[PDB]
């Protein structure tokens, strides 16, 4: 039983190769999740949006 | 491999990796850099700014109207345009003060040049602020210009050159988008000779003392110091880009053109309050601007007036006292330039204006002399 | 002589998982090492975004 | 400009220091800092506050004073 | 003459921080300058296709644009005729030179267009106020012609006359076309048609702390690291 920082610094901290790897995979999870999870957060908290407005014309 | 030897990342390693500096420069000293950085947000946002924007009278309140519509993004770009010239004299502003305090000014090149890097971002800032053509954009314009007319017999040649006509038209408006354009260019060579002159002896510090026996590079140390310090310039531009773009600035350029009608109150931008009050205090047109022109130029007076036995304020309590009166004075200038020319404030404006001048000309000078003695030096 | 030197102690200043002398330091040498690299990692990956 | 190894001489000064990964970034932030800021306040308010007291009350007082002298005025015209 | 009295409190549910628009109020705020305001004001800065994002459709845009006629391009004879209503350039211009405008409603000239934020401090309220706080013009003070008297504006008194309760309408939802609630409504969207991106900018903004709030602790922390080495250095002097 290592520690969990230590096994991600033996396995991709290390090298500057992986370490950078691991980042720009990191980043653009972190983007996908963070604009996701922000967005719900300003539309919670506001609702007289373009969206709910919308609903009531799928007509013409 | 080796940064010292190639002619290039030689200089970048002088000035930026192994640079020796102070270990103990403060938060103060992270303004020149800021103030870098200023110059570069300028750069890369007023220069996008000038793929949409169009100098003709007729179209330039609309062209930047479409900017803030219909091109992309160009709202965001704008603000951070006007937003980041209050930020530039926010750091002119402490960067200044910081050499003050501390005795920077000792260094007369680099600060010399600092002087000239001050006068030619305010003329930067003014041909800036007309551009989109807004009243206060026109009448600032208008004011600013009339200035000129003040000095003797060549006065009103001199306005009418530089108008290009009879008053502010046409021709001003696009001459002005042109000097707004080339000046930061300008500014960016001046600024790497005040670098220049400044590796030449390398900073000073809090303590007015050499740190030549306490060097540290400048890289990891100000490196990150920097860095930290960039963010927190960039938080407190989008505060206001992202939460208040109309705050400092003035409702009135929101409404096109008035060469027939000036309004009400007119009411400078900001960092030019100050020199508003002083300007106006003396009821007189040539000294006003006499005025008006020795509140700046004054700074070169400076280092002559140095008269302590230290460098910096940080062991004497009396300069310190006199100082921060001096920045109170300053605040109460600003007040006073945002408020009509009545009653109350003719007054208070005309007494902040004599002890501005009061306490750099002889007031800071006596306290250096008493702090001298007091000490037995 | 230059043997009465002696490097002042440190205990205040000192990380956890070492401070105890009897143990190696090379144990948590990864883990210390991890969440200081893992700072910059996120940092990197925040102005990335 | 000038380099390390030609700056100045100094003679019989030792300096002991930690690796950055063998020590904390931030040991004693508030235990030690806020009395530290605390004290670096007291060392500096006489010198820095008065002053702006000073442009405070100016401030207040000449903003009073612009209200009830034109404005708020038109005081007696009586007949 | 000189005199004069500042806007109320502002509850408008797009004055906080992050805060978006009521968009079903900018729809109503809309139809208040459809057919009260724009046969005097012009409004020179949108077009129909800025709404199709905010308060309409695709097309129910077209349609709306489709209800007036402009003066399109010449063609083979050199023309000018009138053509059905586009998509792409709202602008019924009630005035040719402006002149005209000043003909028309008598001296004052019937300012701007996408409102508030425009030369009017306290942007928003200062309107509101202006339109719902008509008012009896008190004793000792006539007006040069029966003008039109108003507590706010600058010298309380000029121009324009009350339009506000001409009970206009065509709100869908069931909404009564009250005073207030019209100028409420007209208000909202009048700050759509000035700030166009005011809900996209709070979106960022938010972000903008949200981000901040993540790296100026970590930054700092980096920051302290380095600096580790330096802060609990010691030293000691040892001269022969
Ligand atoms: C419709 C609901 C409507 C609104 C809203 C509106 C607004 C408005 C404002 C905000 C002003 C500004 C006051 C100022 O400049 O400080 C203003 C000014 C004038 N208006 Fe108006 N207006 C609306 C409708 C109409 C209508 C239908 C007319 C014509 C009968 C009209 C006229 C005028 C005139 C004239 C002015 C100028 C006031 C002056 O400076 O003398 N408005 N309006
Ligand atoms: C790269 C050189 C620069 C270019 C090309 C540039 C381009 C422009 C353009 C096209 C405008 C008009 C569009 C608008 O108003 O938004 C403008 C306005 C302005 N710029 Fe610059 N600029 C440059 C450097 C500066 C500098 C050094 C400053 C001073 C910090 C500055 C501060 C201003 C200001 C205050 C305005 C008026 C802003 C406003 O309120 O609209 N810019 N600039
Ligand atoms: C374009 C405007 C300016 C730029 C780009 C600029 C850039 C810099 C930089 C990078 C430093 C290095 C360290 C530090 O941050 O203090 C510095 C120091 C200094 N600058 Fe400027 N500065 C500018 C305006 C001024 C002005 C207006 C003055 C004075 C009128 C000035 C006089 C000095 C002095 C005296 C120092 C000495 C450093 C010290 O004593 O601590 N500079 N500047
Ligand atoms: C932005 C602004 C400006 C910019 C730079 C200036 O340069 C100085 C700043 C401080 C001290 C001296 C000059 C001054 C005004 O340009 C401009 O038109 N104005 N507006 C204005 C309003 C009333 C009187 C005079 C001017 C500015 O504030």
């Amino acid at each position: 039983a290592p520690t969990l920082t230590a096994r991600l610094y033996s396995l991709l901290f290390r090298r500057t190769s992986t370490f950078a790897l691991t980042i720009v995979v990191g980043a653009l999870f972190f983007e996908r999740a963070f604009d996701q999870g922000a967005d719900a957060i300003y539309e919670h908290i506001n609702e007289g949006k373009l969206w709910k407005h919308i609903k009531h014309k799928y007509e013409n | 491999n080796i940064r010292k030897s190639h002619p290039l990342m030689k200089i970048v390693n002088n000035a930026f990796i192994d640079l020796p500096a102070p270990s103990n420069i403060s938060s103060w000293w992270n303004f020149g850099s800021l103030l870098g950085i200023c110059l570069i947000l300028q750069i890369l946002t007023g220069l996008f700014l000038a793929m949409h924007y169009t100098s003709d009278t007729t179209t330039a309140f609309s062209s930047v109207t479409h900017i803030c519509r219909d091109v992309n993004y160009g709202w965001i770009i704008r603000y951070m345009h006007a937003n980041g010239a209050s930020m530039f004299f926010i750091c002119l502003y402490m960067h200044v003060g910081r050499g003050l305090y501390y005795g920077s000014y000792t260094f007369l090149e680099t600060w010399n040049i600092g002087v000239i890097l001050l006068l030619t971002v305010m003329a930067t800032a003014f041909m800036g602020y007309v551009l989109p053509w807004g009243q206060m954009s026109f009448w600032g314009a208008t004011v600013i210009t009339n200035l000129l007319s003040a000095i003797p017999y060549i006065g009103t040649n001199l306005v009418e050159w530089i108008w290009g006509g009879f008053s502010v038209d046409k021709a001003t408006l696009t001459r002005f988008f042109a000097f707004h354009f080339i000046l930061p260019f300008i500014i960016m060579a001046i600024a790497m000779v005040h670098l220049l002159f400044l590796h030449e002896t390398g900073s000073n510090n809090p303590t007015g003392i050499s740190s030549d026996v306490d060097k540290i590079p400048f890289h990891p140390y100000y490196t990150i110091k920097d860095i930290l310090g960039a963010l927190l310039l960039i938080l407190a531009l989008m505060l206001l880009v992202l939460f208040a773009p109309d705050l400092l600035g003035d409702p009135d350029n929101y409404t096109p053109a008035n060469p027939l009608n000036t309004p009400p109150h007119i009411k400078p931008e900001w960092y030019f309050l100050f020199a508003y009050a002083i300007l106006r205090s003396i009821p007189n047109k040539l000294g006003g601007v006499l005025a008006l022109a020795f509140s700046i130029l004054i700074l070169a007076l400076i280092p002559l007036l140095h008269t302590s036995k230290q460098r910096s304020m940080m062991f004497r309590p009396l300069s310190q006292c006199l100082f921060w009166a001096l920045v109170a004075d300053l605040l109460t200038l600003t007040w006073i330039g945002g408020q009509p020319v009545e009653h109350p404030y003719i007054t208070i404006g005309q007494l902040a204006s004599v002890l501005y001048f009061l306490l750099i000309l002889v007031l800071m000078p006596t306290a250096g002399t008493i702090e001298n003695k007091l000490l037995k030096w | 002589s230059h043997t009465d030197i002696k490097v002042p102690d440190f205990s205040d200043y000192r990380r956890p998982e070492v401070l105890d002398s009897t143990k190696s330091s090379k144990e948590s040498s990864e883990a210390r090492k991890g969440f200081s690299y893992l700072v910059t990692a996120t940092t990197t990956v925040g102005v990335a975004y | 400009g000038r380099q390390f190894g030609h700056l100045t001489r100094v003679r019989h000064v030792i300096t002991y220091s930690l690796s950055p990964f063998e020590q904390r970034a931030f040991p004693h932030y508030f235990s030690k800092g806020i009395p530290n800021v605390l004290r670096r306040t007291r060392a500096c308010i006489l010198r820095v506050a008065p002053p702006f007291v000073a442009f405070y009350l100016v401030y207040t007082w000449g903003t009073q004073e612009f209200e009830k002298s034109k404005r708020k005025n038109p005081a007696a015209y009586e007949n | 003459s000189d005199l004069e009295l500042h806007p109320p409190s502002y509850p408008w549910s797009h004055r906080g921080l992050l805060s978006s628009l009521d968009h079903t109020s900018i729809r109503r705020g809309f139809q208040v300058y459809k057919q009260v305001c724009s046969s005097c004001h012009s409004m020179d800065y949108v077009a129909y296709r800025h709404l199709v994002g905010v308060c309409y459709t695709e097309d129910e845009a077209k349609a709306l644009a489709e209800e007036v006629e402009v003066q399109d391009g010449p063609n083979e004879d050199g023309e000018m005729f009138m053509r059905p209503g586009k998509l792409s350039d709202y602008f019924p211009k009630p005035y040719p030179n402006p002149e005209a405008a000043r003909a028309a409603n008598n001296g004052a000239l019937p300012p701007d267009l996408s409102y508030i934020v425009r030369a009017r401090h306290g942007g928003e309220d200062y309107v509101f106020s202006l339109l719902t706080g008509y008012c009896e013009p008190p004793t000792g003070v006539s007006l040069r012609e029966g003008l039109y008297f108003n507590p706010y504006f600058p010298g309380q008194a000029i121009g324009m006359a009350p339009p506000i309760y001409n009970e206009v309408l065509e709100f869908d939802d069931g909404t009564p076309a009250t005073m207030s609630q019209v100028a409420k409504d007209v208000c909202t969207f009048l700050r759509w048609a000035a700030e166009p991106e005011h809900d996209h900018r709070k979106r960022m903004g938010l972000k903008m702390l949200l981000m901040m709030g993540l790296l100026l602790p970590l930054v700092y922390a980096m920051k302290r690291h380095k600096w580790s080495v330096l802060k609990s250095r010691k030293l000691a002097y040892r001269p022969p």
